[PDB]
């Protein structure tokens, strides 16, 4: 593999109108491709990443919903409000990264324009922006992935750090919560 | 019930360095 | 002189048609 | 249409590369020389020529992306040839970087202009010549982006 160097792309694949039908019906044919799913519902656009064959993002963009299916609706198998996560099955077709396990603090943040931005570590949970960005570029970006120089995830951004429409830094869900959550449950 | 999410896009990460074919 | 011509392109993160 | 970094070029005589950084597809001088570029309403002529630096470059062509410089320090590099190929490089000094693995001298061939990116995918410089001993590229020479930043400026 996923870096060495990190590169993305992305597609879009369905318009306003085909989004607000498939939301009401649950029934999504659409063909499944990537690692990282560009999502929305009828308020918000966001970002859900695979990892070990779970599709997981912000509770805060997804709520309780379930996710449109080639077969319908389909119910998250976790939730964790606290921790501001949601996970589906994986779609079929989806690939899935895989959790870091050599503890790099340099990341790497994807954003849903499929741009790739390095942050630093400096906490469980948070990580500045080596050049920070107006916050515009982060928008609809959370549930996104942070990875490790070796394409591993190392987490899911949550939140960007904000001064004067300016983002500094960025809150993240390390890893780490998405296996608490998965034995929570 | 609510509205279900739904796939808009997606990002493929796994791409690799690649010549344009030339239609 | 001749000019510089292109004769390819390369997309760094592999995006296909 | 999808959009490309990195255009394959070439003159009468060479096969190089060229890569868009900041809306400006640079080259190495020693390739392009004092060369317009073409295109479909005619030659378009160097924006920047860098003889020292042995850089030039022209406003990015239609069909192209431009690149993200490297704003990450880091040692890793990947320098992408003209087959596509994907080759890590270790950054030695300012302009220079060693080859993880070693490659014979054929295997970079055509691949000056060409970038060398981060693990980030952002451009950390252009290559500009590899280091060889008898026949095996050990390392290479590069142009600093910091060098294509000075020179529009400039
Ligand atoms: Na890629
Ligand atoms: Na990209
Ligand atoms: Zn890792
Ligand atoms: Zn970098």
């Amino acid at each position: 593999q996923m870096g060495a160097p990190i590169t993305a792309y992305a597609q879009q694949t369905r318009g306003l109108l085909g989004c607000i039908i498939t939301s009401l019906t649950g029934r999504d044919k659409n063909q499944v491709e990537g690692e990282v799913q560009i999502v929305s519902t009828a308020t918000q656009t966001f970002l859900a990443t695979c990892i070990n064959g779970v599709c997981w993002t912000v509770y805060h963009g997804a709520g309780t919903r379930t996710i449109a299916s080639p077969k319908g609706p389909v119910i998250q198998m976790y939730t964790n409000v606290d921790q501001d996560l949601v996970g589906w099955p994986a779609p079929q077709g989806s690939r899935s990264l895989t959790p870091c396990t050599c503890g790099s603090s340099d990341l790497y943040l994807v954003t849903r324009h499929a741009d790739v931005i390095p942050v630093r570590r400096r906490g469980d949970s948070r990580g500045s922006l080596l050049s920070p960005r107006p916050i515009s570029y982060l928008k609809g970006s959370a549930g996104g992935p942070l990875l490790c120089p070796a394409g591993h995830a190392v987490g899911l951004f949550r939140a960007a750090v904000c001064t004067r429409g300016v983002a500094k830094a960025v809150d993240f869900i390390p890893v780490e919560n998405l296996e608490t959550t998965m034995r929570s449950g | 019930k609510k509205g279900c999410v739904v796939i808009v896009g997606r990002i493929v990460l796994s791409g690799k360095p690649a010549i344009i074919p030339k239609k």
